[PDB]
Order: structure tokens, then C-alpha cells, then sequence
RNA sequence: UGUCCCAACGUUGGGCCCGGUGAACUGUACAUUCCAGUGCGGAGUCUGGAGACACCCAGGGGGAAGCGAAGACCCUAUGGA
RNA sequence: AGGGAAACGUGAUUCAACCUGGGGCCCAUGAAAAGACGAGCAUAGUGUCCGUACCGAGAACCGACACAGGUGUCCAUGGCGGCGAAAGCCAAGGCCUGUCGGGAGCAACCAACGUUAGGGAAUUCGGCAAGUUAGUCCCGUACCUUCGGAAGAAGGGAUGCC
RNA sequence: GUCGGGUGAGAACCCCGACGGCCUAAUGGAUAAGGGUUCCUCAGCACUGCUGAUCAGCUGAGGGUUAGCCGGUCCUAAGUC
RNA sequence: GUGGAAGUCUGUUAGAGUUGGUGUCCUACAAUACCCUCUCGUGAUCUAUGUGUAGGGGUGAAAGGCCCAUCGAGUCCGGCA
RNA sequence: UAUGCCAGCUGGUGGAUUGCUCGGCUCAGGCGCUGAUGAAGGACGUGCCAAGCUGCGAUAAGCCAUGGGGAGCC
């Protein structure tokens, strides 16, 4: 069985939903985690000075 | 505050349901309870309500399917507003 | 899939926010949908 | 005129599959009319939608066969294509045997004709796998 | 109006699982030319077509005798089994 | 036992002609070539001859050191892992 | 009550479901909790909230596509067949959308494939490819062996219909 | 697939009938995930559709999902916060 | 004779896999597909969903295999022009 | 003279060029904290017809008062 389009098929989990917080779809629902403002992680909202390049 | 009744819902199936089988059909807020909205149209139409079935709509907003009492016909009641 | 109350109110949105341009904004503005989606083509959130 | 949707409705008012319904060729046009199930039901009394029958495979040449077969024939070697176990299963057929077996002598015993002394030797006997059949028991039992 | 025999020996030139349609053409052809008319003119009775289809698609009748009649002010045929 | 001697005939789908639909690869330029020679020693384009009326259809692929990929081999780099 | 145009059956066999037992196995031991029973009856009232369409695939999902791929469950008891949930044929049901057609006895060439006299592996690195054999019953079965096996060894015979 | 016919400005492929076929653990029935209105009706054919199209999963406009007893909701599992 | 054991045999039962054709395809139906042949199919079996292990770290009946078409050290952005 | 070569003419295709600027870029001066009295941000609503943006919040492109302003406005 080929990585390819013959294991695309096999997909049809739901993981990343629409964030409560920051309204992205990158609330984890599994892991409860927004991987885009951290939501179920920290109360300080996600950041960092990586996300710009670095003398702006 | 939010009211309860938003207005009637007024299509083929809802007169049908009115001619047929004396049932009202409404737009409510989808936050209103099926007895909130049996008190609601029983105060703004003075009618006696037996029954009330509810569906949230893909349109956003709730459906109320009222059935009257057979004191009430309601025909008549949608016909005076 | 079964959706939930607040899912079924956004994809609710979503089928409103798909349609047409009004014919009347047309003339007014004397001379297009930029978020037409199809449920094939596109892929909505969640 | 298209009448796919009234084949639809036709089909549940006459309760039949839609390929067994029947459109006079003539009344595409009062067909076409038809939009509410009871426009179709109305047509149908008239006759001009009606429900093709149904078929059943025929079982007559099966039932000769069954009754060569009950009889003995057509079961030569040339006709068998499964193992013989498979065709009569063996334990199947010991318990078949040992039952009838046991039956025959419980009742000698009950009608008297054996000792509970004879007939546990007896008993003992079949259940060893002693006698082929009750014939061969009952041909034993006489000395 | 008159009775002509067929010969549909010609459908043996499209392949077997065929034969039946390009029958109903050779019949078609044959009375466009016989009865001095256009082809889209030659009307085939459906008994000819159940005539041709009988023994399935693949198997055709060799020949077939034909009832046509001819007429109209465009010049027309109408043809029936027998 | 058509693997072979040694190939034949046939079947179905393509191929071919017609209606409709309709891409891509590739393109420095010129270009009807062939035989020799010459040249950075492996030329349709240079030299000498030979041949050569233009266009189109089908074909199997000899050549364009054909197209595809800044050689995975080898060496070199005060390169990487 | 309902349903059926009508009749609106009666017995039997084999018996999925479901019920209840007996046996055997483990250097393997095959969840937990809420709840229920234990603990009667009448009448009345209450039982809110969320889901509910449709596709579920050779066009509704994932694969950029109306992709020959991938993608779980149950229908496992429709008829003949036969050992069979096998093949083949056929119902109920579904479909002509594994969606461009028209024409030439329709050439060469290619993809799948059928039939080939005599020779019979000479072909090839190599029997590659193709073929040969075949189901069931009876007879019969070597070396070797860890005594289990080898073994369907091999070899021989039978096979329909009435 | 074929012969007739229906609708339409227009019909090989939209519909009716007949004849001929295909699918039988599936090409039938009910569904999980996932999709998200694709479901139904009317009116359409510039777009989408391996050709055409009067058709459609396409375009325009409306409509459609009703529960004490079917799921959720309650319990706890590996395990998570 | 009974009994019915087996990482037991045959088997396109479901289901899993892939020896050969170095067949078809190779701007594909498909960025791993198609057909025939072939292997497993009561168990160290197959399978769905949930759940855990995270990058010099996992996971690995060990092939440097696998960790979302990429792995002798994933992916993203940043260091960075 | 067909197929065709070079240049131009008329008409296309295309959007270069010239002109234009509601946007950028940089500099300078001023100013400078918000939030449990629930901020910032997001979601979903809200219009006669309303998809997008903007505004607003079930009092929903808006409500009240004071001053300005003015014969138009939505
Ligand atoms: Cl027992
Ligand atoms: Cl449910
Ligand atoms: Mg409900
Ligand atoms: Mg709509
Ligand atoms: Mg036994
Ligand atoms: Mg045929
Ligand atoms: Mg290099
Ligand atoms: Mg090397
Ligand atoms: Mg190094
Ligand atoms: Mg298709
Ligand atoms: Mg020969
Ligand atoms: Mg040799
Ligand atoms: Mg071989
Ligand atoms: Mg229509
Ligand atoms: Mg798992
Ligand atoms: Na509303
Ligand atoms: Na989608
Ligand atoms: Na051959
Ligand atoms: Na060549
Ligand atoms: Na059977
Ligand atoms: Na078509
Ligand atoms: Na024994
Ligand atoms: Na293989
Ligand atoms: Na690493
Ligand atoms: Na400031
Ligand atoms: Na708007
Ligand atoms: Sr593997
Ligand atoms: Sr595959
Ligand atoms: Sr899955
Ligand atoms: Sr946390
Ligand atoms: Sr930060
Ligand atoms: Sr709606
Ligand atoms: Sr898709
Ligand atoms: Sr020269
Ligand atoms: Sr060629
Ligand atoms: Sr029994
Ligand atoms: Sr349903
Ligand atoms: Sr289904
Ligand atoms: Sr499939
Ligand atoms: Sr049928
Ligand atoms: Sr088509
Ligand atoms: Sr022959
Ligand atoms: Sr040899
Ligand atoms: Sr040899
Ligand atoms: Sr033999
Ligand atoms: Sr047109
Ligand atoms: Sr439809
Ligand atoms: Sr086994
Ligand atoms: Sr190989
Ligand atoms: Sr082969
Ligand atoms: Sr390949
Ligand atoms: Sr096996
Ligand atoms: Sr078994
Ligand atoms: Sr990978
Ligand atoms: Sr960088």
C-alpha cells in the first residue's frame, strides 16, 4: 500500500475545529489545544517573535 | 431582553398544518423552550395551546409548530393579523 | 457526522452568506460574490 | 413532458419497485399533470398507471429432479462433487444410529422383554459402537 | 405498397455483439433505395425491430420479408413485418 | 505444449475516414539532402562533388552524438552529513 | 385495530435470531461504574434541552477532478446448483452514467484472446509465457522418518440418462 | 443498446412504451465517519459536465429536518485535563 | 468405534497479502493504478474507533524501516540577505 | 500560379507606453497606557429589498442631553 493517494483515503478523522477564543480552525479536538492562540494551554494568548522577521 | 415570538412562519406546509390539523406555525428565538413558547403565544393571541414541537433550523433561527385547543380555530387566528 | 446547536447555527451562516449580489447594488453602483463557495469545490471550517 | 418524479410516487402509492410501473404511452400528458400523490392515485384507478407483476423462478424442472433423487437416481458417482463426509456427515449420522439404538432397547426393557441386567449389557454394547443398525441389534438380541 | 425480402447477410461485417443494430440500418438502407427515398424518411415498424432482436444482439435473421408502403407529398415509407 | 522449426487463419478493442470536443512535450536561427574531406580529432549549416519540382497521407523509428534530469561514476573544494 | 382486488389457509421438515444446558483449554484467566431487581395498586400531572434533510461513493467522503485508488458496520437463510457465504444462470430491487458518437469485411501495426498439420524444449541464462493435470468413489501406494508424517506419493479403474 | 412516440427553436445520449441487455456480499436495503443543503419544487442553459443537452450533484427563486419511550444527554474504560 | 486437538491441510467465504508475467500503464484511471498467476486465511491472525509514545527524540520480529507523497535525524517559521 | 517567404495597409488580440493618483515609503513634531465597573480579540446577530465592507448590539448603519450646524437627509 503506497503513502499516496491510496493512504489519502483513509482520512477522515476530525482533529483541528473552529477555536472558541480566536475563532481559527485550529482548536485540536483531541488534544483541546489551539495551536494558533494556545486556547487550552496558557491564558496568555500564543506568540512569538519568530512569527516576524527579526529587526521588525 | 429578547422576546420570544419573532413572527409567523407563513408557507404551504404551514397552511396546511393551520387548515388541516389547527396548528400555528412560528419564527422563535432559538433560546425559547417549548413551554416558553406555548406562554408566549397563549398571552399575545389569547388562546389555549395543547401542543408544541420545536426544530432548530438551518436558516439559524428556531421553528414552533403551536397546536391550538379545539375552542380555538387557527384559521382565524392568522387571518387577523 | 452529528452537529451541535452552535456548529448547525455557522454552517447556517454560511449557506446565507452564499448567494447572489443583489441585482439592485448593480445599478447603484453602476457596475460579483467574492465568497461564492460550493459545497464540492471548497471546504468550509471545522 | 418529463415523468421521472410521478414514476417515483407511482411506485410508493402502488407500493412496487419504480421499474415495475406501467405509463399508458398515451397519457404522457394528464401524467405529466400529476403533481400530488393523490393526482396519482386518481390515475391509477383509471388504469392509466398500473404495477407490472412480479416474477418467481419456475420450480418444476427442480421438482422432478427432487423426485428422481428421493427415489435413488441421479446421485452416481458422476453427480457427486463434494467429499462423502460433506455429503453425510458421519457424527451426524452416529447420533442418528445410536439414538434409534437406545430407543429400541428402552423399550424392550420397559415391555419387559430384557433384564435391566440384559439390557445394560446390551446398552453398553451399542454405545461401543457394537451394532450397525437396529436390525443388526435386534438380529443380535434373538442369539 | 408491395412485399421485399431483405438479405441482412452484410451485418456480418460489424462485429457479433452487433449484429442487431447494424441490421436495422441494412433495413433502413435497403428500402431508402428500393422505395426511391430518403433514409430519414424510412419509418421502421417496431415489429421489424423485434423481429431483427429476437435471438438477443448478437444473432440475426439472415433475411426478413418487409411490407412497406410509400406515399406524401415529401415522399415517405412506412414498413411492417409479415 | 506454437517456446522453437515457421508461421497461418480467426475473435474483441484500438488503429484508418467523418461530426463534435480538444490539450502537452518541444522550439537560437536557417534547414530538400547524400558521399568524402575539414574542423576542439563524432558536421543538415565549413570545402569539393553528387543529388534535389512543391505540397499532402499512412508507416516502422537510421540520424538530429533526439526529448526528459546543472553525471548518482571519477576527481577537485583548507564543502556538508 | 390495521392491511388486502380477493382469499383472508392447515400440517410438516430443516431450523439464522433468541433461550438454556454439557464438555474441553491457559507458564494466556478473558473490564468498570452508573443503574436495575429485591420493593403493591388507582387516578392526575410533568417529561424541558441538543441531533433528525440528503449522499455514504466507478459523480455528494479523502485523494487538486464528476480520479478504475482508498474508506468501517449490518443485511451470511431469495430460487436452481453444489460440500459450499464457490462458479455459472435467475428473482426482489437497481441500472443502460465503470456516459462521446457516425463509417469502412474494417488494410499495416499494437492490446487482450481462439484454433493450428508433422516434429515436441530443438527455443531461452532459465519451459519465461502458455499448456498439461483436475471434482468424487473404489483399488493401490516407495525411499526416508523426529513414527506425527512422507501421502492426494506414484500407478490403475469408475462417473450420464431411464 | 434498438424501433416507435413525447416535449422543445433545437434531441444518439431529457421523458413514455416495446424489444434487447447489465448488477446478486452488489451496480440492491439500512447506516458510521466525513461532507454541508448536495435533499424537494418551479423557472433556466452564459458557467460546471470527456460530445450534445430541453437534462443534472450546474444557474435563479422558493420550500423542507416536528420525538417522554431513536441517538445525545447519564456511567465508567485505556487515558486526558 | 467415539472424541475433535492443531501458531494443521484445501479453500478468490469474509478478510489479509503480493511470487512471476520483468504482461497493461508509464503527459496514467492512479505522483505506486489494472489484469492473470501466486501466498495467508482459529491465530505471534485480521479489522474499526478511542487512547498513549515527539525530533538527536519516538516507534522498529532490525529493512537505517516508519513518525501525514520527504527521514543515515520530520515539518513550520525564525537565525538569514 | 497552389503550400509559402519578406515588408506594409485595414481590423483584431495583447496591455507596453505617455499622462493621471483614493495607495505606499521615509522623515519630523505631538501624544501615550487598557482590563473583574469583564479589556483587547473573536462569534453570531442587526437594513424595506442586503451578499461584501463599514457601523451598531435584541433600544442593534442606531437611542437621549448640551453646544455647533443647516435645508436637506436615509
Ligand atoms: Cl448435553
Ligand atoms: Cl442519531
Ligand atoms: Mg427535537
Ligand atoms: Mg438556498
Ligand atoms: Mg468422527
Ligand atoms: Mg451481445
Ligand atoms: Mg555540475
Ligand atoms: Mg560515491
Ligand atoms: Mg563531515
Ligand atoms: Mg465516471
Ligand atoms: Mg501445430
Ligand atoms: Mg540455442
Ligand atoms: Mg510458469
Ligand atoms: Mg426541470
Ligand atoms: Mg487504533
Ligand atoms: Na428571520
Ligand atoms: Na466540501
Ligand atoms: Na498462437
Ligand atoms: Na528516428
Ligand atoms: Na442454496
Ligand atoms: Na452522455
Ligand atoms: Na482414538
Ligand atoms: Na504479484
Ligand atoms: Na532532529
Ligand atoms: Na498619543
Ligand atoms: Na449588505
Ligand atoms: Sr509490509
Ligand atoms: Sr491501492
Ligand atoms: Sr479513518
Ligand atoms: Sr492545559
Ligand atoms: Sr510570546
Ligand atoms: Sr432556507
Ligand atoms: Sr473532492
Ligand atoms: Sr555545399
Ligand atoms: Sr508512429
Ligand atoms: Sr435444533
Ligand atoms: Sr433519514
Ligand atoms: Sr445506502
Ligand atoms: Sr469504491
Ligand atoms: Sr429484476
Ligand atoms: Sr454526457
Ligand atoms: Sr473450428
Ligand atoms: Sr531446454
Ligand atoms: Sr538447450
Ligand atoms: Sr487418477
Ligand atoms: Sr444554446
Ligand atoms: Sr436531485
Ligand atoms: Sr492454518
Ligand atoms: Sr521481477
Ligand atoms: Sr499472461
Ligand atoms: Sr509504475
Ligand atoms: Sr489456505
Ligand atoms: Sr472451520
Ligand atoms: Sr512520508
Ligand atoms: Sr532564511
Amino acid at each position: 500500500t503506497g503513502a499516496g493517494t491510496p493512504s489519502q483515503g483513509k482520512k477522515n478523522t476530525t482533529t483541528h475545529t473552529k477555536c472558541r477564543r480566536c475563532g481559527e480552525k485550529s482548536y485540536h479536538t483531541k488534544k483541546k489545544v489551539c495551536s494558533s492562540c494556545g486556547f487550552g494551554k496558557s491564558a496568555k494568548r500564543r506568540d512569538y517573535e519568530w512569527q516576524s522577521k527579526a529587526g521588525e | 431582553s429578547w422576546d420570544v415570538i419573532k413572527h409567523p412562519h407563513v408557507t404551504e406546509k404551514a397552511m396546511n398544518d393551520m387548515d388541516f390539523q389547527n396548528k400555528l406555525q412560528f419564527a422563535v428565538d432559538d433560546r425559547a423552550s417549548k413551554g416558553e413558547v406555548a406562554d408566549a403565544v397563549e398571552e399575545q393571541y389569547d388562546v389555549t395551546v395543547e401542543q408544541v414541537n420545536t426544530q432548530n433550523t438551518m436558516d439559524g433561527e428556531k421553528k414552533a409548530v403551536v397546536r391550538l385547543s379545539e375552542d380555538d380555530d387557527a384559521q382565524e387566528v392568522a387571518s387577523r393579523i | 457526522g452529528k452537529k451541535s446547536k452552535a456548529t448547525k447555527k455557522r454552517l447556517a451562516k454560511l449557506d446565507n452568506q452564499n448567494s447572489r449580489v443583489p441585482a439592485w447594488v448593480m445599478l447603484k453602483t453602476d457596475r460579483r460574490n467574492h465568497k461564492r463557495r460550493h459545497w464540492r469545490r471548497n471546504d468550509t471550517d471545522e | 413532458t418529463d415523468l421521472s418524479a410521478q414514476k417515483r410516487l407511482a411506485a410508493d402509492v402502488l407500493d412496487v419497485g419504480k421499474n415495475r410501473v406501467w405509463f399508458n404511452p398515451e397519457r404522457q400528458g394528464d401524467i405529466a399533470d400529476a403533481i400530488t400523490r393523490e393526482d396519482v392515485r386518481e390515475l391509477v384507478d383509471e388504469g392509466a398507471i398500473q404495477a407490472k407483476d412480479k416474477k418467481g423462478n419456475s420450480r418444476g424442472r427442480a421438482r422432478e429432479r427432487q423426485k428422481k433423487r428421493a427415489y435413488g437416481h441421479q446421485k452416481g458417482a458422476g453427480s457427486r462433487k463434494g467429499k462423502a463426509g460433506a455429503r453425510q456427515n458421519s457424527k451426524e449420522d452416529w447420533e442418528s444410529r445410536i439414538r434409534a439404538q437406545r430407543t429400541k432397547l428402552r423399550e424392550l426393557r420397559d415391555e419387559g422383554t430384557l433384564s435391566s441386567s440384559q439390557y445394560r449389557d446390551l446398552y453398553d454394547k451399542a454405545g461401543g459402537g457394537e451394532f450397525d443398525s437396529v436390525a443388526d441389534l435386534e438380529r443380535y438380541i434373538d442369539a | 405498397e408491395r412485399v421485399v425480402t431483405i438479405p441482412l447477410r452484410d451485418a456480418r461485417a460489424e462485429p457479433n455483439h452487433k449484429r442487431a443494430d447494424k441490421a436495422m440500418i441494412l433495413i433502413r438502407e435497403h428500402l431508402a433505395k428500393h422505395f426511391s427515398v430518403d433514409e430519414d424518411a424510412v419509418r421502421l415498424d417496431p415489429s421489424i425491430n423485434e423481429a431483427a432482436w429476437a435471438r438477443g444482439r448478437a444473432n440475426t435473421p439472415s433475411k426478413i420479408r418487409v411490407r412497406a408502403a410509400r406515399f406524401e407529398e415529401e415522399g415517405e415509407a412506412i414498413v411492417e413485418a409479415e
